[PDB]
């Protein structure tokens, strides 16, 4: 009724306000910036997965890395010696995400079973066992990310995100503003805000404290699969099944730069930044990964070392590597 | 309906947010890149990297 | 986390509470000192015996989660000790020392025994080794064990810098090259001899030990 | 002809085998996931590759007038390699036929109990049998110097010298080595024919013979194992049953044709990759994407 | 070289052997999807077997089947359907018996059969509620959903046309074989076993080169 007219008026107000701030685009501003053509190479192959690899996450020490694959396997590796450290047997092989806690004590996993399993690594007994099972989520998990050793946020195709309390096991904040399926998720360094890109073609910056959505961006034509924070905390880039990546600034609330090429018509599955927020690394599903200069919006490198879709990728906190896990069942560390 | 009112409030809260001109935001973006990429290995390697 | 074993002239570890099948196992040897006995790893792949008693036997069973010599040599009259050590990145080998029972290569010299120490004061214990204890990977190998009187040894500082679980944060160890040290800041009554350990080579020599009188 | 065509066929087999076997051990060897079928193809490629690497020595020996210009150790090693790997190929052909027959006829079992571990623990059986059947090649071969100094490369029994007993042991141990045929043609040809006819019958009766692919490549393999091994196992069979009349009198037809049928027999080694590995579409795509 | 990293590579090789052993018994159970509109008795077929994704495993003639039911997920299908790339077969359920539209099921089949993740994966179609369909078609013409043709109004005729249409939804005919069926049907799991054995034989012939 009148609200529909009111809703349209509010949307028009938002659009006009957004258009007002557009002082300039990254093209003109960054024209006076030197492009990075980096070409990493396989320094280690991490074999031992017998099925598709969807998830990886880098440990905080830039030394260990965890990989979740359809083999019902969550392998904790050693990036240098390649000697596998742990092999956690997941009780639900349909995993779509994993996360390595900042303190290294815990590791996250989750997937079509829409149960966020928090596994405990450092225990008196040698084995690695599951600590908590975060349930009550009517979609499928897509990305878990630890805030501390007791708080984790999980996004699902349940049109909802959630901040939990691993101690009590009960969802303590529900983030429900979207209208499609939330496919990605990433935490700001402050661990006070986080972004989630959904199948609505929209991304959203939320507020873990207040318990309420803060900003919604719409710059894409189809499902979003990846989103990751620019390490300064107030920007984030994202990738969509429409073969395009876009950069957003949370304070500017607008779209800033686009990353696409005419030849590529494939999809995107993971996006991560460099340590300095200069290299935008994105895992396309044309059987290889891509590397851009986010600021200059120019193609700068290809990680073509797989025979299947490059699903997940991550960059160490030390910044001295990048690990890509594709559907070829092989992790690959590049430097 | 109630869902319409909830959506109206959800857009209303986002209406009054403060914003800055994209020049300043892009300036911050490239500042954080240039003044912090002297250490980034994937840009300029890691003369003796631990992945040798 | 619970190792109890049983045993005793002329002729000749019921582990519980942890995943034995993925842990290495040793043995360690009179009211004088301690020295290495044998070794085994997960899966019974690599077995090192002690040079002094080479070829005279260590053997494990994982489903049983537990066995151990042939000649009653004079030096064999001692108190043998049972330890576990899982070897992966960032682990704490020799973490748990069992109670134990009764019955060339790098060596460490201390010669600093019998240092009298009072509560509340800070104390330091030295440790000199023959060669350098630093593999090329960056790890310095020294496992500062404390032997409280009438009790099994305990790990304080594994790999010569890291601190093991349960140890209060007052303990700390350092020292590079060959000469090492262990430091206690605010000594307490339950901190009354200290034993070094090398791990670069197969023979796990210890060193004499420095008793702290209180 | 009958003195030049064998050399040309042997050389063509050598070069084609080297190339194809290298392709199989480089694409199916390294650049493909390890499975039972890949194990069998890689082992067969390795067998044929060792054989075709030994092949230039054989072609030089034949061209130089049935001689051995190379050293005694070189000739001994090359004949050991040929004897081990020719049997390796002719046995791994039968092994792959058995694998395909047990995968098609009995698929439930071939899924429940056919893993890479079993494949690697049984694939060395043919190699062990090849070693057993090639021991009488290392044991009773040495360089023999001709009175004219030609120093040909044949068998000898001087290490075992009484001409009566020496010649008796010579004849008996040369007519014992029937084996080239009974366990070099009868077993492998029988296995290939029976197993592949069985799978053709099974995939006809059950239906699902959609295109003209199956009945083509399933008879091409039997034909390429028969029309390229049978003349050797007829000439050598005859020789092994006419040893007397060829060693005392000079039936010169049989010896007059050993080189042609030898070239035809060796052509199978070069043909095998183009018949077991390149046929599969997945391998073709993997090779195309590899290089 | 190695001091205790020599004991770390030992742990690595031990758990690598454990992974390989698990994969041997992981690639031993035949994986099998299950889909449907929701009114179709996929619940019925899983009930007759000798939140989130539902797992069901069973045995028949020493072949371990593992069925995956996902209809409990009311999310975007184009995001979790690619995870089931390696499934040997897809059991599809369509209810022959017009409560709302049936056309939705036909649209679903086109979205599963012609889906790019299932070009070589066979679909075991299942027309359920055969008894109700027979007792229903007399009371209501088949034209209400099939204006084009209703034909003879006996079950052996109308169901023949529905089956013919569903086969005709095959956007590709070279690879996929739609082992259709009807289902108290006690010989059902045997039919799934025959179809899966046929698919396994076809795959073995494919990677053996004979296809
Ligand atoms: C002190 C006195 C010392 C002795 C003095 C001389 C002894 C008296 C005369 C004896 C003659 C021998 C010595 C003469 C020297 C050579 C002259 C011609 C000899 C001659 O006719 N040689 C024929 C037959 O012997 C031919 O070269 C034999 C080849 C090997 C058998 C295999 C059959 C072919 C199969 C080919 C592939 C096999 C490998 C694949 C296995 C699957």
């Amino acid at each position: 009724d009148q609200l529909r007219q009111e809703a349209e008026q509010l949307k028009n107000q938002i659009r006009d306000a957004r258009k007002a701030c557009a002082d300039a685009t990254l093209s003109q501003i960054t024209n006076n910036i030197d492009p990075v053509r980096i070409q990493m190479r396989t320094r280690r192959t991490l074999r031992g997965h017998l099925a598709k690899i969807y998830a990886m996450h880098w440990g905080t020490d830039s030394r260990l890395l965890v990989s979740a694959s359809q083999d019902g396997k969550l392998i904790i590796w050693d990036s240098y010696t390649t000697n596998k450290v742990h092999a956690i047997p997941l009780r639900s092989s349909w995993v779509m995400t994993c996360a390595y806690a900042p303190s290294g004590n815990y590791v996250a996993c989750g997937g079509l079973d829409n149960i966020c399993s928090i596994y405990n690594l450092k225990t008196r007994e040698g084995n690695v066992r599951v600590s908590r099972e975060l349930a009550g989520h009517t979609g499928y998990l897509s990305c878990c990310r630890f805030l501390d050793d007791n708080q984790i946020v999980t996004s699902s195709g349940d049109t909802t995100c959630a901040l939990w309390d691993i101690e009590t096991g009960q969802q303590t904040t529900t983030f429900t503003g979207h209208t499609g399926d939330v496919m990605s998720l990433s935490l700001a360094p402050d661990t006070r805000l986080f972004v989630s890109g959904a199948c609505d073609a929209s991304a959203k910056l939320w507020d873990v404290r207040e318990g309420m959505c803060r900003q919604t961006f719409t710059g894409h034509e189809s499902d979003i699969n990846a989103i990751c924070f620019f390490p300064n905390g107030n920007a984030f880039a994202t990738g969509s099944d429409d073969a395009t990546c876009r950069l957003f600034d949370l304070r500017a609330d607008q779209e800033l730069m686009t990353y696409s090429h005419d030849n590529i018509i494939c999809g995107i599955t993971s996006v991560s930044f460099s340590k300095s927020g200069r290299l935008l690394l994105a895992g396309y599903d044309d059987f290889n990964c891509n590397v851009w200069d986010a600021l200059k919006a120019d193609r700068a490198g290809v990680l073509a070392g797989h025979d299947n879709r490059v699903s997940c990728l991550g960059v160490t906190d030390d910044g001295m590597a990048v690990a890509t896990g594709s559907w070829d069942s092989f992790l690959k560390i590049w430097n | 309906i109630a869902q319409a009112r909830k959506l109206v409030e959800q857009l209303k809260m986002e209406a009054n947010i403060d914003r800055i001109k994209v020049s300043k935001a892009a300036a911050d973006l490239m500042a954080y890149c240039e003044a912090h990429a002297k250490e980034d290995p994937l840009l300029t390697p890691a003369s003796e990297n631990p992945f040798r | 986390v619970q190792l109890v074993e049983s045993g005793g002239p002329g002729g000749s570890c019921s582990a519980s509470g942890f995943a034995f099948s993925s842990f290495g196992m040793h043995w360690v040897r009179p009211e004088k000192g301690l020295e290495w006995v044998a070794y085994i790893s997960s899966g019974s792949g690599t077995i090192y015996y002690a040079d002094t008693v080479k070829g005279r036997t260590i053997s494990r069973d994982d489903p049983k989660n537990t066995f151990l010599m042939t000649s009653l040599r004079s030096e064999d009259t001692a108190m043998y000790y049972c330890v576990r050590s899982i070897y992966y990145y960032g682990s704490s080998p020799f973490d748990f020392w069992g109670q134990g029972t009764t019955l060339a290569d790098i060596v460490m010299t201390q010669a600093t025994s019998s240092v009298p120490v009072t509560p509340g004061e800070s104390v330091s214990i030295s440790c000199r080794s023959s060669k350098s204890l630093l593999h090329s990977n960056g790890n310095t190998y020294l496992y500062w064990f404390l032997q409280r009187p009438g009790q099994s040894p305990q790990l304080l500082i594994y790999r010569m810098s890291n601190l093991a679980s349960g140890v209060p944060d007052r303990f700390s160890g350092s020292g590079s090259g060959t000469a090492f040290t262990l430091t206690i800041s605010r000594l307490e009554a339950e901190d009354v001899v200290y034993y070094c350990m090398q791990h670069l080579e197969y023979p796990l020599t210890f060193g004499a030990g420095t008793k702290l009188e209180l | 002809v009958l003195r030049i065509l064998p050399l040309v066929v042997l050389g063509v087999t050598f070069v084609l085998g080297v190339l194809g076997n290298g392709l199989v051990i480089w694409v199916a060897g390294f650049r493909m996931t390890r499975t039972v079928t890949t194990i069998c193809y890689l082992n067969l490629a390795l067998a044929d590759f060792s054989f075709t690497a030994t092949l230039p020595f054989l072609i030089v020996s034949m061209a130089m007038g049935e001689k051995w210009p190379f050293g005694w150790f070189l000739c001994k090693l090359i004949h050991i390699v040929v004897d081990i790997n020719l049997f390796g190929s002719v046995f791994l052909i039968g092994f792959i036929a058995l694998d395909r027959c047990i995968c098609v006829l009995h698929p439930v079992w071939a899924q429940n109990h056919r893993t890479v571990s079993l494949a690697m623990k049984v694939i060395v059986g043919p190699w062990i049998l090849a070693l057993v059947l090639t021991l009488p090649v290392f044991l009773f071969l040495t360089t023999v110097t001709i009175p004219n100094g030609d120093t040909y490369c044949t068998f000898n029994f001087a290490s075992w010298g009484t001409p009566e007993e020496r010649l008796k042991v010579a004849i008996t141990m040369l007519t014992a080595r029937i084996i080239r045929f009974v366990i070099g043609f009868s077993l492998p040809m029988s296995i290939v024919a029976i197993c592949y006819g069985l799978i053709a019958a099974k995939i006809h009766k059950k239906g699902m013979i959609k295109s003209s692919r199956p009945l083509r490549v399933l008879t091409a393999v039997v034909a390429s194992f028969f029309i390229c091994w049978f003349p050797f196992q007829l000439v050598a069979l005859l020789g092994t049953v006419w040893l007397k009349e060829m060693l005392f009198y000079g039936y010169k037809i049989i010896d007059i044709l050993v080189n042609p049928t030898s070239s035809l027999a060796f052509f199978n080694s070069c043909l095998n990759p183009m018949l077991y590995v390149f046929v599969g579409q997945d391998f073709r795509e993997r090779l195309i994407h590899s290089l | 070289l190695s001091a205790e990293d020599k004991a770390a590579v030992e742990r690595s090789k031990m758990i690598d052997r454990n992974l390989r052993e698990d994969g041997e018994k992981a690639a031993r159970e035949v994986k099998l999807l299950l889909l449907g509109a929701g009114e179709s008795g996929k619940s019925t077929i899983v009930k007759q077997m000798k939140t989130g994704i539902v797992e069901t495993h069973f045995t028949f003639k020493d072949l371990h089947f593992k069925m995956f039911d996902v209809g409990g997920q009311r999310s975007e299908r184009k995001k979790w359907i690619h995870c089931f790339e390696g499934v040997t077969a897809i059991i599809f359920c369509v209810a022959l018996s017009y409560d709302l539209v049936m056309h939705e099921s036909m649209k679903l089949f086109d979205s599963i059969c012609n889906n790019k993740w299932f070009t070589d994966t066979s679909i075991i179609l299942f027309l359920n509620k055969k008894d109700l369909f027979e007792e229903k078609i007399k009371k209501s013409p088949l034209t209400i959903c099939y204006p084009e043709y209703a034909g003879s109004n006996t079950y052996e005729e109308a169901a023949a046309y529905i089956q013919c249409q569903f086969e005709d939804l095959n956007k590709r005919k070279d690879t996929k074989e739609i082992y259709t069926h009807f289902t108290t049907d006690t010989k059902n799991v045997q039919f799934v076993f025959d179809a899966v054995t046929d698919v396994i034989i076809k795959n073995n012939l494919k990677d053996c080169g004979l296809f």
